[PDB]
């Protein structure tokens, strides 16, 4: 029938000479079945019956890709939910669809003396809220948008960056993998999962010595006449402390989603379970982060938002020492006197009998 | 508490003679997902031919479960999703562009031909298989067309459109108090774990590969919520695991589960993409290191239900399934294949064995120590059945 | 992402 | 008497300064 | 150009909200327990007793009425992220079904009022107002902002939808995310 299939040629055709050259060197018992299968309908539920321009390739509102309803007058295109009001993709009114801006233009007949007229009349009518008059008149000339924070708000926090499609990123995003486009190409079986080669993953890149795991205090480099003794060292993304995969019970190398964080950072969110929430702020840089050094040391509380020196409270190791010891001592003695009073009350209640 | 062990051969138990029932519908093999997708219902046809040329039909009963109805499918899934599945076709697909994005049935899982019928065959086989286990009237129930453990309640994921393991376990729960579900695929059985995540009547236990691997679920710390807390066991492993290591991890966990949970019925999902030389899997099991799990689960002697699963190379899966069914019938089959219709897929040796690679194994003894210690610490709290 | 095709 | 020795032992055994700082922050949170 | 001063606590509230509706895939719990009408009515009813002269009261009432009208007319147009337009469509549907028009001031909470406030300077600088009127609007908005900062602990709690209940945010299913974003 002459149409090529997966094999390269028509189905009613043997192999070509090129394939057979570069690919060469130079009664049964399931006849049965329609005799042994007998249907099963033993189940419990058997009772159940059962200007010739073209529009843009992106949404004018969210600036992303998809299936667009387009406008004929102007090259704008919108998603269906990205309109005002959103349109049902099935029940689409055919006829001439225009956007808000072109509809405003055709309504005013592209005459702005009439814009003067209607806006003056509008501001005369909306006498109750005269401050919001002109504002309330401009909203009707704009095609819809989506919300994006003003840039004077995003730039108060410097660890915050707008992602690709206007998404949130906060320094815990590892990065997209650029030479992992180079990874689809790769070096042959020299994988990005870090297998089969760990002689130079146990060696400090810059200094030259070995990376020693924090928990076991060894760099088990193994010996590559016996590769079953290596132990897959990995370093934290924040403090660069090295850990074995068998010590932090992880079984993976974090490569794509976020940065891996050592067990040696305190929290960033608590859930006290008593339940209450954070004791950790955001990093308000721009050199508006003001510090305070309290004049009293052994009682100041102020937050879980301290900074340790040799609003952010500046505190030193001595005050932390004293506060820890004080808290545990007084909690100790208070719980002991509570048990004392309970047990003595118990004895006078029991001898009362 | 892990300790290394060797791998001694498989010897059947002469006492445990079980009346096995086998479900095969001669139509399932003719529905193909697409040109070049790695899912073939042809691998279920191939297997059957082997099973019939070894003479295993004289040993068990062969049935053809009547296929599920749209209202036995909706015992788990929703009416809108089942209606979409029943109505959609490759030609009118352009008319369903809002449900192709809601229900995820466009490209990873495509619309190909007679999709509703493949799902009906799978579900009917498994619900019927489980229903014959309750009526007192089998001991093992084999159904290889099932095992679509990825489908969610109102979404398809992972080449799976209908979750029939859940329908089978619901049919089992009508007579059995506690049910156990073991999953030895290379992936995580996320649909079966999600459907029974807050219940203490089904205990799911899955051995999978964890990393940047599909579907990315199933960490050691997913143990359930609600009344079904500590009744979900996830064993994550690394690449290149072998037969002796998999055995030394599999047998203690399952023995502990059976000792503390004490299930009334089992469901073992024996999908074979955890074999050597697969297209998507990363493990290094052989045929016998894959059938040892089935033999061990059969050891305990409670009503069992074996379903199929993944498997992307057709010959490896066919041979492993034939061997597993053979040892379920208390015979170890010859290693020389008989002349069958698909004889030429099994070159160049033409034998019943699947060979492992020299791939490097990265599952150290201390990692498995830590994992098994955590798992046993958790399981300590499920004792009083 | 997903499983292959 | 011995608690001075405890805090000095911790400062020695941690080995680093950033890790000791994070340790002190944990202690402060508690 | 126009300039508005927002307390940094409300800036962090806005950044948190931007983090939730974006890569956390959360929406707001509607209808809110404290809506825009309730906040503005409480503000006006609490401040109208503060200063005696009638002109202050007239200006206050006019500002509150205009803010109500403007939020009503602006919410669907410009104040919604892309994930939250399926919610807007479903509300619009279940409203048109009951023969009742949607009135957004009686549904949406204070975070959307905060969005409107933050975006106000550009909308002001895009019109042709006076300069006296722009500075009057900015003064009124800064007074409202300091009043709201005094009550920030009452409208902007953190409660983890995933943990107990009744937080100001809710999780979305994969069907909502499939039809909303990737459609
Ligand atoms: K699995
Ligand atoms: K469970
Ligand atoms: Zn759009
Ligand atoms: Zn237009
Ligand atoms: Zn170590
Ligand atoms: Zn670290
Ligand atoms: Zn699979």
């Amino acid at each position: 029938d002459s149409k090529v299939s997966v094999t390269g040629l028509p189905l009613n055709k043997g192999p070509s000479e090129k394939i057979k050259r570069e690919s060469l060197w130079n009664d049964l018992k399931t006849f049965l079945t329609e005799n042994m299968t007998e249907e099963s309908n033993i189940r419990s539920t058997i009772g159940w019956n059962g200007i010739d321009f073209e529009n843009e390739d992106f949404c004018s509102a969210c600036n992303q890709s998809g299936s667009f309803l387009c406008c004929d007058t102007c090259p704008k295109s919108f998603h269906f939910l990205c309109l005002d009001p959103p349109i049902d993709p099935n029940n689409l009114p055919k006829g001439d669809w225009h956007c808000n801006e072109c509809k405003f233009k055709i309504f005013i007949n592209n005459s702005m003396a009439t814009l003067k007229k209607i806006e003056s009349n509008f501001i005369k009518q909306n006498n109750n809220v005269k401050i919001f008059a002109k504002l309330l008149f401009n909203i009707d000339s704009h095609n819809p948008k989506q919300f994006q924070l003003p840039n004077y708000i995003k730039e108060t926090f410097p660890a915050v960056k707008t992602g690709s499609r206007g998404q949130y990123s906060d320094e815990n995003d590892k990065i997209p993998l650029t030479d992992r486009q180079l990874f689809n190409t790769s070096y042959g079986q020299s994988i990005t999962k870090l297998d089969s080669y760990n002689p130079d993953t146990h060696i400090d890149s810059n200094s030259g010595k070995f990376l020693i795991c924090y928990k076991c205090n060894q760099t088990r480099l193994g010996s590559w006449s016996h590769p079953e003794n290596s132990r897959l060292i990995m370093t934290c993304d924040y403090c660069q402390t090295p850990w074995h995969l068998d010590c932090v019970p992880r079984a993976s190398f974090k490569n794509l989603g976020s940065k891996w964080k050592c067990p040696l950072h305190s929290p960033t969110k608590v859930y006290k379970k008593i339940y209450k929430v954070w004791k950790k702020q955001r990093l308000i840089n721009k050199k508006n982060q003001l510090y305070y050094e309290p004049l009293q040391k052994i009682g100041y509380q102020n937050n879980g938002n301290i900074q340790i020196i040799p609003k952010i409270t500046q505190i030193d190791e001595n005050s932390i020492k004293y506060d820890f010891f004080d808290k545990i001592y007084k909690s100790k003695m208070v719980q002991k006197r509570k048990l004392f009073q309970f047990q003595e009350s118990l004895i006078d209640k029991l001898v009362s009998n | 508490v892990y300790e290394a062990t060797p791998f001694d051969p498989i010897t059947v138990k002469p006492s445990d003679k079980r009346r096995v029932a086998y479900f095969y519908d001669a139509d399932v093999g003719n529905y193909a997902y697409g040109a070049g997708h790695p899912m073939k219902p042809h691998r279920i046809r191939m297997a059957h031919s082997l099973i019939m040329n070894y003479g295993l039909y004289k040993k068990m009963e062969i049935y053809r479960a009547k296929p599920a109805t749209k209202q036995e499918m909706c015992q788990f899934h929703t009416d809108e999703y089942i209606d979409f599945l029943s109505r959609v076709t490759p030609d009118n697909l352009e008319m369903f562009k809002r449900e192709s994005v809601k229900f995820n049935v466009g490209d990873d899982c495509p619309v190909f031909d007679g999709l509703y019928e493949y799902c009906s065959i799978s579900g009917g086989g498994s619900m019927e298989g489980a229903a014959r286990l309750n009526r007192g009237k089998c001991d093992v129930a084999v159904n290889y067309a099932g095992g679509l453990h990825h489908a969610k309640k109102s979404e398809a994921s992972g080449f799976c459109y209908l979750n029939d393991i859940v329908l089978g376990i619901i049919e089992l729960l009508r007579y059995h108090p506690r049910v156990l579900y073991i999953d030895i695929d290379v992936h995580h059985g996320d649909g079966v774990e999600e459907a029974f995540y807050t219940t203490d009547r089904v205990m799911t236990c899955s051995f999978h590969k964890y990393g940047e691997f599909f579907p990315g679920t199933g960490e050691l710390r997913d143990i359930g919520v609600g009344a079904g807390k500590n009744y979900a066991v996830n064993v994550p492993l690394r690449d290149g695991i072998d037969d002796a290591t998999y055995r030394s991890v599999f047998e203690p966990v399952i023995k502990k589960i059976m000792e503390w949970y004490q299930p009334s019925a089992v469901v073992l999902q024996c999908g074979g993409d955890s074999l050597s030389g697969d297209r998507l899997g990363c493990f290094n099991l052989s045929m016998e290191g894959h059938a040892n799990c089935v033999n061990y689960v059969k050891s305990f002697g409670i009503p069992m239900m074996v379903v199929g699963g993944g498997g992307y190379t057709m010959r490896n899966v066919a041979r492993t399934w034939c061997f597993e069914t053979g040892l379920l019938n208390n015979v170890v089959l010859d290693k020389d294949l008989p002349y069958n219709e698909y004889y030429e897929y099994y070159g160049p040796d033409y034998k019943l064995s699947v060979r492992p690679s020299n791939m490097f194994n990265v599952n150290t003894p201390e990692y498995l120590d830590k994992v098994m210690t955590n798992i046993f610490a958790n399981l300590e709290n499920t004792k009083y059945a | 992402x997903x499983k292959x095709x | 008497n011995e608690e001075v020795t405890f805090f000095e032992k911790a400062k020695r055994y941690i080995g680093n300064k950033h890790l000791y700082t994070e340790f002190l922050k944990i202690l402060n949170l508690y | 150009k126009i300039s508005l001063q927002i307390p940094i606590k409300l800036k962090s509230v806005l950044v948190d909200d931007w983090e939730y509706v974006t890569k956390d895939k959360k929406i707001c719990r509607l209808p809110a327990d404290v809506t825009v009408e309730m906040v503005l009515n409480k503000y006006e009813h609490e401040v109208s007793q503060e200063l005696e002269s009638p002109g202050s009261q007239s200006q206050l009432s006019e500002y509150c009425a205009g803010l109500k009208l403007y939020f009503d007319k602006c919410l669907g147009n410009m104040l919604l992220y892309r994930l939250e337009r399926l919610q807007y469509d479903e509300l619009l549907k279940k409203s048109s079904k009951d023969q009742k028009p949607l009135v957004p001031i009686r549904i949406y909470g204070a975070i959307h009022l905060l969005r409107l406030i933050s975006v106000l300077p550009e909308l002001i600088s895009s019109t042709t107002m006076d300069l006296q009127s722009c500075q009057l609007l900015i003064k009124q908005t800064e007074d409202f902002l300091v009043w709201l900062l005094m009550h920030v602990d009452e409208y902007f709690n953190d409660k983890d939808p995933n943990r107990s209940d009744d937080a100001l945010y809710v999780n979305t299913s994969s069907q909502y995310e499939g039809v909303a974003l990737g459609m």
